RNA sequence: GAUUAAUAGGGACAGUUGGGGGCAUUAGUAUUUAAUAGUCAGAGGUGAAAUUCUUGGAUUUAUUAAGGACUAACUAAUGCGAAAGCAUUUGCCAAAGAUGUUUUCAUUAAUCAAGAACGAAAGUUAGGGGAUCAAAGACGAUCAGAUACCGUCGUAGUCUUAACUAUAAACUAUACCGACUCGGGAUCGGCUGGAAUAAAUGUCCAGUCGGCACCGUAUGAGAAAUCAAAGUCUUUGGGUUCUGGGGGAAGUAUGGUACGCAAGUCUGAAACUUAAAGGAAUUGACGGAACAGCACACCAGAAGUGGAACCUGCGGCUUAAUUUGACUCAACAC
RNA sequence: CAGGUUGUACUUCUUAGAGGGACUAUUGUGCAAUAAGCCAAUGGAAGUUUAAGGCAAUAACAGGUCUGUGAUGCCCCUAGACGUGCUCGGCCGCACGCGCGUUACAAUGACUGGCGCAAAAAGUAUUUCCUGUCCUGGGAAGGUACGGGUAAUCUUAUUAAUACCAGUCGUGUUAGGGAUAGUUCUUUGGAAUUGUGGAUCUUGAACGAGGAAUUUCUAGUAAGUGCAAGUCAUCAGCUUGCGUUGAUUAU
């Protein structure tokens, strides 16, 4: 029987669209389909930053060490495995941003 | 790696370090390793003056089949 | 002496909209590879490593160049195209929807055997081009086995011109034209009123045609999953095209033999064989799947069988006979 | 310091009957929505629902027993019977393969000697059961000499063993260890020879802490250590209980 409305993607006007590679795979998948979630990644951890703060120095106009700009994008198959998105349960299919 | 540089810099009498982080930008996971944020906090905790820092993971604009193919590493 | 002018259809026209298309042009990083310099012993790759590369200098850093493909981030249930398909700039070439019309024409139309136009990939012929990835292949590793899932390389292709091939889960698996019927906001394009700023190819409020799509709901439909249509069908009939008639053998054949250079497409059997094959769901069990617990389960440790000689139980083999029950915890000093 | 008495004397010890006593109490963090509750500290004989057990739901395993049953269906046997009895064998037979265990490889020990520490169980119709005192044997064990009990009255408030002090041995498969075996003696039983058990002197093996694996186990618990009770005429290396000595690591 049918699973989904959208079965994945949001494919809805045109009858195709472009492939993207993988972020851990490498594999091919439509972009629609695939995974997505563009993060503002941070380039130490946490107590690490003040270590480097201190040592730091250029000048402190207070804007710290740039944040890593990271666009994210897994294919279902490894997207799954890899903790993003949980099999969910049968209504909590259709919600959208929890 | 980290420490090795700074003992000989203080002989290059250099005390200020700018940084070009990058990681194998191309068509390769444009995500910074693992021994990243460890050289840096290696460089600050042994002295060092740390100037500005930039990222500069060279983003392609088009691309290039990657890695593997259609499905990639499988297993 | 010539019906209206069809919330039918064809044309004219008007600003506008679109990643629709064809020629030009034009970038941008990146991948390779090359020059120019710069060092220094390792690079690369995996779970680990291994073939691989390297002081006749690798990987590496800066500048630059050649080249072939590709168009990122913005790019989303948003847009256009008959479909396949289509995203750098700019300029031409013919085209299109929708909206707007107190413009004409006035059945011109719906669908369609024949009969044609298209139709990613892969594939084919003859030339180009050849950067990346890569069927076949060559190698490493993994395995009991691996010419497989990882890794190192690599030819055809992938790009293009001109021919040919027509299939694909060519999918919404839901033929086109038409009329109806629930609620609701948000969209994309056009239009009309209005308000603030301001006087903006902007914003907002309100309409409304036309286009993806969603939300809620049905004393309407269904086998159900589900469906705003998969509805207005036993209260069984708007128009038209195509298709099916248990399953397997089979979409296969010394079949047909209309296409094709060639893969193969198109059409497409029978013999044979069978109670089922199927659809959708319900519970349960299992999962080398998510989430949450619990126990000497493991963690921290102890003592210790297992090795030794005896003891005692079970098997086995003997024997006149070695009574027999019990066999993973849920048999064996029971 | 032991012993004998005695008192309508007392109950701490002992017995056992009534009734107390904890419920998670009091205090502050975590929870926190209010909560249910979770944590830590204090008081407490006692806080893991106090500890250990008994009882044990719905289904089911075609688990196991018809050799426990005078509970049975069906099927078997029926007098040279699978009924019943008797004599003698066997279930313990040995090349081996498994599974509980017992003892040990020793100086954190063995052997000689000394030392009032325990608990729980049991026990008869006459002598037949527990057995105290006494006598005889080197000894196991005898005798019947004197006796209590059919039991908080008698075997007993003691007969444990580990432990503790002294002494010998002194790393030496030495004897640690005790298997195997040889006469003797003694008890149970008509009968022990295919050793019932026990005593004596010898004999004195593997074993030097055990591979791949693998079992239980968090407190008076593991372990060690002996004592009972079932079986039982006689036989425990089993079982079911009992107490003494008494810890590492977790929570
Ligand atoms: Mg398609
Ligand atoms: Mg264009
Ligand atoms: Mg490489
Ligand atoms: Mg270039
Ligand atoms: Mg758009
Ligand atoms: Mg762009
Ligand atoms: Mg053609
Ligand atoms: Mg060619
Ligand atoms: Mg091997
Ligand atoms: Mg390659
Ligand atoms: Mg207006
Ligand atoms: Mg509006
Ligand atoms: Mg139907
Ligand atoms: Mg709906
Ligand atoms: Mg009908
Ligand atoms: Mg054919
Ligand atoms: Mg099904
Ligand atoms: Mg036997
Ligand atoms: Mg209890
Ligand atoms: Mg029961
Ligand atoms: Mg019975
Ligand atoms: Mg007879
Ligand atoms: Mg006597
Ligand atoms: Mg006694
Ligand atoms: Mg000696
Ligand atoms: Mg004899
Ligand atoms: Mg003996
Ligand atoms: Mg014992
Ligand atoms: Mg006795
Ligand atoms: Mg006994
Ligand atoms: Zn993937």
């Amino acid at each position: 029987p049918v699973k989904r409305r959208n079965a994945g993607r949001s494919q809805k006007n045109r009858g195709h669209t472009r492939t993207v590679p993988c972020t851990n795979c490498g594999r091919q998948v439509a972009k629609d389909k695939a995974v997505k979630r563009y993060t503002v990644r941070d380039m130490v951890d946490p107590s690490s930053k003040r270590d480097i703060q201190q040592k730091l120095a250029f000048e402190n106009e207070k804007q710290g060490i740039p944040k890593l700009y990271v666009k994210l994008q897994y294919c279902i198959s490894c997207a799954i495995h890899s903790r993003v998105v949980r099999v969910r349960c049968a209504e909590d299919r259709r919600i959208r941003r929890p | 790696a980290a420490i090795d540089v700074v003992n000989r810099c203080k002989e290059l009498k250099i005390n200020a370090l700018h940084i070009k982080l990058r990681a194998k930008g191309g068509v390769e996971t444009k995500q910074p390793g693992p021994g990243a944020q460890s050289a840096l906090r290696a460089l600050a905790r042994s002295g060092m003056k740390i100037g500005r820092i930039e990222d500069v993971t060279p983003i392609p604009t088009d691309s290039t089949r990657r890695e593997g193919g259609r499905r990639g590493r499988r297993l």
